[PDB]
């Protein structure tokens, strides 16, 4: 809901992205569900990437990095150790 | 025919044109179509289609019924009104039939 | 014996003839009641055929 | 209905013609210049309201509300002038170049 | 049948039947049908009655036939009802400006503005009133006008139904103005408002999740005037109901197109019901006019 | 009624005999006069890049139709049709006849043996029956409706088993509506007219059958506001909580909304509904004219 009222640059782009981030369901089992978390995180951060306009790499059967945006240095640090800590 | 006959008047217009109605009755799980002759003494089409809807609004509302019991099917129309023609108030003869009959194939004209 | 006087309206590709030639209106959906006095110079169908 | 037809039988140009002496001017020879928010009615800008400023700086006024002899002025190409009250000038004529 | 004959009670003048003599191919409406009858029965003044409605005397002069006047002799005007499809003549008493390949309609007398108050004919306490034969895309203007001052007419003070209906009754066509004298709320007029509040809920039933959004497809496209003169419309519509932004539309997720074709159709159907409310028949179509407006000629019956 | 058409050019022997099997063929003229040139014959005189469908289909409602009778060899006696009596027409369009078909007329757009001269070209409109004239017709507005958004291939797919008909010894090829992506302009404001018909009569009908039911409150207007709040409930169901419409509204806002639905209204009636020209009689053997009766 947030990334239909905002306005990007272009809107077919982030429109089918949009419509990925849409056919986010699960079922009971949760095999599918990490494999449909990183579907889902990478429909996120490109829209993250596009909302600020900031270049987004695009090579030839390329992936998006799962990353954290407009963060600082010393938090990216401390939400690593505590997502360590997790595993 | 005695049984699709009718009118809501008392006849004694003097140029009687005639309507073939029919209508589609959703109160039956697929379709009741009642299939009507119609003779009138009114002649233009709008206000005829008015004096129906006011006499047929019960199959109007039959026909929302039918839309919000079942979205996935489309309802087609409410009712098709063509006219035929035209004769005079003593050409009537009690199965009710016509002895002259001007003739006027008319448009297949739907309403709700 | 100059080249051109006006380097704006010469060549096809300028300005005025993308907004006074006839058959570039076309692709702008002008309005046809008006007559552009200009518009007999800036053609080419009309001219060149 | 009489249905003539004629065939020329000469060999160059037999026929001349002259302009021959003027009466009156029927245009305006004026400075009007053509203006050119009729004859491209359609296009706006994309921000609404440096249009709104423009069209407001220009004298050119905008469609007020949309009727149907506003939606056949965009289609087509139709009477748009709204001719002037008093017309002691004739018509009127110019045109522009960059 | 095709000729039927009105003969008048009182004696005719010279006046009388002067002014009879300039109304010969001019329009009569007749309601009865009959092939004899008085002229308490000619025109339309035995309807005409004031402070009961305009919709009144739309409706039931739909109703009745027309001919046409020729043939007057005194105590007899001869009428002559037209059949359909051959050609006749017609000469306009309203001060409409008529032009060539146009169709033509039949509406009650709306006064010109000063009230000339012309009735064109004399007896002492009978008149002959006529109807106006309007061209096809003013009484469309009529119709729809009509039905606007009555939908929005409803739970309002007299202060802004007023401010709002001193605009909407003043019309305009071709160098003219017209008002509408008795817009009031009647029966007829309301099933009219019921009906066309029923189609156009089945219009909103019957779009598709596609149609729906094209507009705002185009309002994230293109920029054209009618672009935005729409979407200031669709705007403030948004805008009043949510305080958010208008989303911009989706991917079409179902494509299936002959449920696309049937919807359509079913709009259509809805589309065509809707607008035969404004619409009245063509009653006469024009072939040429005098360049003087006051007379042409016309292919259809009445 | 007779027209007399006549050529101000040089007319071929060649051309006089093809001519002659446009013996008796559906021409529209702007109106009618009695000695007319051949610049108003035929459908030449609205041809561009631009205008393309919409504008011919509306332009032909307020033309008037006639037939050629005879052929001088410098002149046409065209026949303006009256109605209820018949006459003798010839099949144009690609499409074969049956009997008792209501014939519509349309701007062919695909047609691709016809009078040259030098810069004036002789075009025929297609005598189509009346249900394949609705088919094509709302084929041609969905393929306007979906013109936006031809990036994805599904969609493609679908305006490709859109693009083909399905009649009678018929696979014709609609031409796309969209040129260049981009769509031609009287198609792209009949689209957007019932894009914001479609639009509005969601927004107004909840204002109305309040505004109408404080009258005499059938069960038509009780399941009219059902059938609405089951398309609002269908509606916001992915959104925040409400759209949540208020009652005290500006008038003149209002009559712009109502004029603005009528008024657009107004401009879609040259698609909605298919003037009849032709109801056929007896068709001639192999289908190339037949005798029909002017219902005009």
């Amino acid at each position: 809901r947030r990334g239909y009222t905002y306005p990007f640059g272009d809107r077919g782009k982030a429109r089918d992205h949009l419509a990925v981030l849409d056919r986010t369901e699960f079922d009971t089992d949760v095999r599918h569900d990490a494999e449909i978390v990183e579907r889902a995180l990478v429909s996120a951060v490109i829209l993250a990437k596009m909302s600020v306009r900031e270049t987004l790499v695009t090579a030839i059967g390329q992936t998006e990095p799962i990353a954290f945006v407009h963060l600082k240095d010393t938090e990216v640090q401390r939400i690593e150790e505590n997502l360590e800590g997790v595993r | 025919p005695k049984d699709m006959y009718l009118t809501w008047e008392e006849t004694r217009g003097r140029l009687q044109y005639v309507y073939l109605i029919i209508v589609y009755d959703y109160d039956g799980p697929e379709t009741r179509p009642g299939i009507y002759v119609l003779t009138s003494s009114i002649a233009h089409w709008q206000t005829l289609v008015d004096v129906a809807r006011g006499k047929f609004a019960r199959e109007r509302c039959s026909f929302v019924n039918r839309r919000i019991t079942r979205p996935r099917q489309i309802p087609l129309c409410t009712g098709v009104i063509q006219k035929l023609g035209w004769c005079l108030a003593d050409d009537i003869h009690t199965v009710v039939r016509l002895d002259n009959f001007s003739v006027e194939l008319g448009d297949f004209r739907e309403f709700v | 014996f100059a080249a051109t006087h006006n380097p704006w309206a010469s060549q096809a590709g300028c300005l005025s003839d993308v907004l006074y030639n006839t058959r570039h209106r076309e692709r702008l959906g002008y309005n046809s009641k008006f007559y552009s006095p200009c518009a007999q110079y800036f053609n080419t169908e009309e001219i060149i055929a | 209905t009489q249905n003539i037809n004629t065939v020329d039988m000469g060999l160059g140009y037999t026929s001349n013609t002259c302009v021959a002496y003027v009466n009156r001017v029927r245009t305006d020879m004026g400075v009007r210049v053509q203006d050119l928010f009729r004859v491209f009615p359609m296009n706006v800008y994309r921000h609404d309201e440096v249009d709104r400023w423009i069209r407001h700086a220009a004298g050119v006024e905008r469609p007020q509300l949309l009727d149907t002899e506003t939606i056949s002025m965009l289609t087509f190409g139709s009477m748009s002038e709204r001719n002037a009250a008093a017309t002691v000038h004739g018509q009127k004529a110019a045109c522009e170049l960059i | 049948e095709a000729n039927i004959f009105c003969t008048f009670d009182h004696k005719l003048s010279i006046a009388d039947v002067g002014k009879l003599t300039k109304l010969v191919a001019a329009v009569v409406p007749i309601p009865q049908r009959l092939h004899l009858i008085k002229h308490y029965q000619l025109g339309l003044h035995q309807f005409v009655d004031h402070t009961r409605g305009y919709v009144r005397l739309r409706g039931l002069l739909r109703n009745m036939t027309l001919t046409l006047m020729r043939r007057v002799e005194g105590n007899q005007i001869l009428l002559h009802v037209p059949t359909h499809g051959l050609l006749y003549t017609v000469l306009n008493t309203g001060p409409v400006t008529w032009e060539k390949g146009d169709a033509l309609c039949v509406l009650p007398p709306l006064f010109h503005g000063p009230l000339a108050r012309e009735n064109l004919l004399t007896l002492g306490q009978w008149e002959l009133v006529l109807p106006w034969i309007v061209p096809m895309p003013l009484a469309l203007e009529i119709n729809q006008r009509l039905l606007i001052m009555g939908l929005f007419s409803l739970d309002r003070s007299y202060e802004e139904v007023k401010a709002a209906v001193q605009q909407l009754q003043t019309i305009t066509f071709r160098d003219a103005t017209f008002t509408i004298p008795d817009p009031v709320i009647d029966q007829h007029l309301l099933i009219d408002m019921k009906t066309a509040c029923l189609s156009m809920s089945m219009v909103a039933n019957l779009a598709s999740e596609l149609t729906m959004t094209y507009v705002r497809k185009l309002a994230l496209e293109d920029s054209s005037m009618l672009l935005v003169k729409c979407q200031e419309l669709l705007m403030r519509l948004d805008r009043e109901r949510s305080v958010g932004e208008p989303r911009t539309p989706a991917r079409p997720q179902h494509v299936s197109p002959d449920d696309e074709i049937a919807r359509l159709s079913a709009l259509f159907v809805m589309l065509r019901q809707l607008d035969d409310l404004i619409r009245e028949q063509v009653v006469f179509t024009v072939c040429d006019v005098s360049p003087d407006n006051k007379s042409a000629t016309c292919i259809f019956k009445g």
